[PDB]
RNA sequence: UUAGGCGGCCACAGCGGUGGGGUUGCCUCCCGUACCCAUCCCGAACACGGAAGAUAAGCCCACCAGCGUUCCAGGGAGUACUGGAGUGCGCGAGCCUCUGGGAAAUCCGGUUCGCCGCCACC
RNA sequence: AGUGCAAGAGCAAAAGAUGACUUGACAGUGUUCUUCCCAACGAGGAACGCUGACGCGAAAGCGUGGUCUAGCGAACCAAUU
RNA sequence: CCUGUCAAACUCCAAACUUACAGACGCUGUUUGACGCGGGGAUUCCGGUGCGCGGGGU
């Protein structure tokens, strides 16, 4: 299904699992990437991907964009490179679908999405000064798989 | 003491807003009233803010307006110095205008209609879709700004 | 204590001095409470009324100020308790108080107890208090006959400080006689 | 200071947790006073469907009855270090429990203005062993 | 509403804040009010008896006598005058 | 209030802690079961009777802020949100200006280890 | 925790537990709110009174069923007091 | 300990705002009699749109 059906925040917050059943599992494989044993403060450079518009990103896009991002980091910095990326958002919003015309229209559960306000950090990678151009590229690939336009903003990095 | 002037019509105006304007003795566009600056009166003009033009006028401007647009509680009668002298507690328009600004009395209290029925602004106003800070003619005004409007609506 | 959600009892409940549930049923009468309280050595009786910032004691009496009328005996017994109530009841009559309900606090409604003795004393002083005669001790025990007969099993004096050998419930009679007398500086 | 701080025997509870009686007879003879039945709550698969029903019995001994029992009860036991409660109590065994405490315990057992005994006035395992050991027997 | 009972949608108004939990002080349950006195209506969650219809919480009526120990308070629902039977426990003096 | 009784508000009063206080006074712990009363067993408690002892508990007094709570200053924040207005911007979801209001988390420094009423009483 | 049963709410020297006693789950008649916000409308419901008769308690007092909000039915006719 | 997120049927917090009553000002009424009461006559019980806030539905 198209994201056009679930990208906007036009419905109430629907997360209460004690009242919702049959919610599909999350396709998001990982939230902690790179070296999850090392700390974020142990890195000179901290780059984050910032969403420019308030939206809802389905776990399908979340996985795909996170995948196309980290896969690049693995390709350029190796499977054990000195970096660590983070997906700080979790798909809490349960999505329906009315799949009988408009009669008894309350739809059945089809998936989950993460609500992100404009200006928020969806991703945040921590790397060294050298690998800074690879993380920017991974994020460039990442924002190509999510509904909104994004900014690749450097939080810690006067090395330019 | 502030001078209120309705610049926006009644149609589509909220009833509670329209009712306030009527409580402030103003029932038509371009009608003006002199309101004391009290807590009670302040709440009222704040509610009317978007459909009105207000501010404290200069003694001079107030005198010009009173002379030209003030009226008795009943009748055509011109409110000139002689009129003021014979019916009010003052000696002339200036004496009246001073007490009004100093909030010592009211138009009604002196046998005058609470409303100053002004003429449309000569040369036109700054627009009723924007406030003063945005180049419009709505809301609170500078003493110089209010004078420009009132004098323009001589 | 633990957190924001924590509920701390009312002060007089933490202190375990006021049974609020009983207090309500008590106040429902509208009449003043005849607060009957005890101590290891003494016995007190207050006539309390309700007030805007707290209770109002209109007339009280303590076993300590009992000796002020000729009492050379101890102060934690039946004759003592009764007389204290009678004294309090009399001071109450003086203040305009005409009726009351027995408030015994955290004490037990045991038949023939001192709190009931206090009650009988106040009632005798002329106060109208809802009571039950067969829950009050028998007249003689109020006089302190149970203690005289205890001293009968002598061999060793019951009383340390010499008040007397075989004790005197007759003293009770003497004091009651004194209080019921119209004169007396209350 | 030491007087209103030296321990004493609060109570000695001799109990027999059977599970279904005839046992009351022996306790009455060994202790001296009358015993009391013991009920239970919650249904158990070990044939305990009847909630309120006799399962055991107990006897709370106080004063002489307590000591006169301990004189001929303690020798029958081999007191250990771990067998002591944090509040300065100990249970050995037919269970025989001894509740030990300082001179002003009534403060927490009375109705009027009751209060909980402060940690400092609460008896210690060590202070308990000592008091007991200092009366016809050995510790550890 | 899904149901039309008296306690419908009264989850908030008929519930104590955690610290106001437990039995309420007797003082206010015994308070005496005179006829003509203005009184604020507000049910005390902790007090079961002598309540009025929840819909009336927030009203400020006028004591006009009593029935037994409870009071008869006159209020104006919208435009309709009504007499409410209520105990002191759920009443407070205005001002 | 050189230690009491009944309370109001019901944590600013909680939790935890430190120091000080009692010859015929007070409150206690305390001593003790002939009685009134009492324990489904225990004068433990309740009840009654009483002072050899004690200030160690409690209690009263003075004090500490680590936790919890109340309030205050500054920071966050006139931010978030918002009642009124707009031929203001945006494809749009939405945003902005003007006008009237205005948080919360949190940081920091203070406050708070109850206040008050009636009665009794070296 | 428990409090018969949805859900939400109430309750700790209790509204819960245990024990004992008891039949107020009583007769008669009302006030008020609800049903039906505002604003007319029945049955039903509840809160709060009074009269009579009672139970328990030392007593204040509590009991007009179950802590509160569901568990209900007109005229005609029959049976019943 | 640290570190990453949420709630129409969560809340240690908490608006704007809505709302009861009262006072004040304003406006209004005492020949235009208000507020209120009683009676006669209706029509009406297919609505729609904008804006704000929504709930369902791509
Ligand atoms: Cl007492
Ligand atoms: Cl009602
Ligand atoms: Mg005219
Ligand atoms: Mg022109
Ligand atoms: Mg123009
Ligand atoms: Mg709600
Ligand atoms: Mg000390
Ligand atoms: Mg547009
Ligand atoms: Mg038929
Ligand atoms: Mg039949
Ligand atoms: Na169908
Ligand atoms: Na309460
Ligand atoms: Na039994
Ligand atoms: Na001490
Ligand atoms: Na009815
Ligand atoms: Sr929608
Ligand atoms: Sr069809
Ligand atoms: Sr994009
Ligand atoms: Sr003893
Ligand atoms: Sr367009
Ligand atoms: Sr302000
Ligand atoms: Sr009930
Ligand atoms: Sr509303």
């Amino acid at each position: 299904k198209p994201a056009s059906m679930y990208r906007d925040i036009d419905k109430p917050a629907y997360t209460r699992r004690e009242y919702i059943t049959g919610i599909p599992g999350s396709k998001i494989a990982q939230h902690k990437m790179g070296r999850k044993q090392k700390d974020a403060d142990d890195y000179p450079v901290q780059i984050s991907l910032i969403v420019e518009e308030t939206v809802q990103l389905r776990h399908g896009s979340l996985e795909a964009s996170r995948l196309s991002a980290n896969r690049h980091l693995i390709k350029e910095l190796g499977e054990e490179g000195d970096y660590k990326m983070t997906l700080r958002k979790f798909p809490h919003q349960v999505l329906r679908e009315n799949k009988d015309g408009m009669r008894a229209a309350f739809g059945k559960i089809v998936g989950t999405a993460a609500r992100v306000q404009a200006g928020e950090q969806l991703f945040t990678a921590y790397c060294n000064v050298e690998d800074a151009e690879h993380v920017k590229e991974a994020f460039r690939r990442a924002y190509n798989k999510i509904t909104p336009s994004c900014r690749i903003k450097v939080e810690r990095g006067e090395e330019l | 003491m502030h001078a209120l002037v309705q610049l926006r019509g009644e149609v589509n105006m909220h009833t509670d807003i329209q009712d306030t304007l009527e409580m402030l003795n103003i029932h038509h566009v371009n009608h003006c009233t002199l309101v004391p600056e009290t807590d009670a009166y302040r709440g009222m003009v704040a509610k009317v803010n978007d459909f009105v033009a207000f501010g404290e006028p200069s003694q001079e401007t107030l005198e010009t307006v009173l002379a030209t647009r003030a009226e008795p509680l009943e009748g055509d009668a011109d409110v000139d110095d002689e009129w003021v002298a014979e019916h009010t507690d003052y000696d002339d328009i200036s004496g009246l205008a001073f007490a009004l600004l100093s909030e010592e009395t009211t138009l009604r209290e002196q046998g005058l209609s609470p409303t100053l029925r002004l003429h449309p602004p000569r040369g036109g106003h700054d627009g009723v879709k924007h406030p003063v800070k945005e180049g419009g003619q709505l809301g609170k005004h500078d003493t110089e700004g209010i004078d420009d409007l009132l004098e323009a609506m001589r | 204590a633990t957190g924001p959600r924590y509920k701390v009892p009312m002060r007089r409940r933490r202190e375990a001095r006021t049974d609020y549930h009983q207090r309500l049923r008590l106040l429902k009468s509208g009449k003043p409470r005849l607060v009957a309280r005890k101590s290891n050595k003494h016995v007190r009786a207050q006539l309390v009324t309700l007030g805007p910032n707290g209770d109002d004691t209109l007339a009280s009496a303590h076993s300590s100020d009992l000796a002020e009328y000729g009492w050379e005996a101890p102060t934690g017994n039946m004759p003592s308790a009764y007389l204290t109530g009678l004294l309090a009841g009399l001071r109450a009559q003086e203040a305009g108080v005409e009726e009351a309900v027995l408030d015994i606090g955290l004490n037990s409604p045991t038949p023939g107890s001192k709190v009931f003795a206090i009650q009988e004393g106040a009632i005798d002083a002329g106060l109208d208090i809802p009571h039950n005669d067969d829950v009050l001790a028998d007249w003689q025990r109020t006089r302190g006959a149970h203690i005289a007969e205890y001293d009968e099993q002598l061999e060793e004096p019951l009383y340390s400080g010499d008040f007397d050998a075989a004790d005197l419930p007759e003293h009770f009679d003497e004091l009651r006689e004194t209080l019921l007398d119209g004169d007396i500086e209350l | 200071f030491h007087e209103m701080r030296e321990p004493r025997i609060e109570k000695v509870v001799v109990h027999m947790g059977i599970g279904h009686a005839n046992a009351e007879d022996i306790l009455g003879e060994i202790t001296g006073q009358m015993p009391v039945r013991t009920k239970a709550k919650r249904t158990v698969g070990e044939f305990d469907i009847r909630e309120g029903d006799p399962i055991g019995a107990k006897v709370t001994l106080r004063d002489e009855m307590a000591e006169e029992f301990l004189q001929t009860a303690l020798p029958l036991a081999e007191l250990a270090t771990s067998q002591f409660d944090d509040t300065g109590n100990f249970s050995f065994g037919l269970d025989v429990t001894v509740n030990l405490v300082r001179p002003g315990y009534r403060v927490a057992k009375r109705d009027k203005a009751s209060r909980s005994i402060p940690t400092k006035h609460r008896l210690n395992p060590a202070d308990a062993v000592a008091f007991i050991e200092s009366t016809y027997d050995v510790e550890v | 509403p899904s149901s039309n009972g008296p306690l419908e949608g009264t989850r908030g108004k008929l519930k104590n804040k955690p610290r106001d939990r437990g039995t309420s002080p007797p003082q206010r349950a015994v308070e005496e009010f005179d006829d003509g006195e203005k009184v604020h209506l507000k049910i005390d969650p902790s007090v079961p008896n002598g309540r009025f219809h929840p819909r009336f919480d927030g009203q400020t009526g006028t004591v006009e006598g009593k029935q037994g120990d409870a009071y008869k308070v006159d209020i104006v629902d919208g435009g309709k005058e009504k007499t409410i039977i209520v105990t002191a426990a759920h009443l407070r003096r205005q001002e």
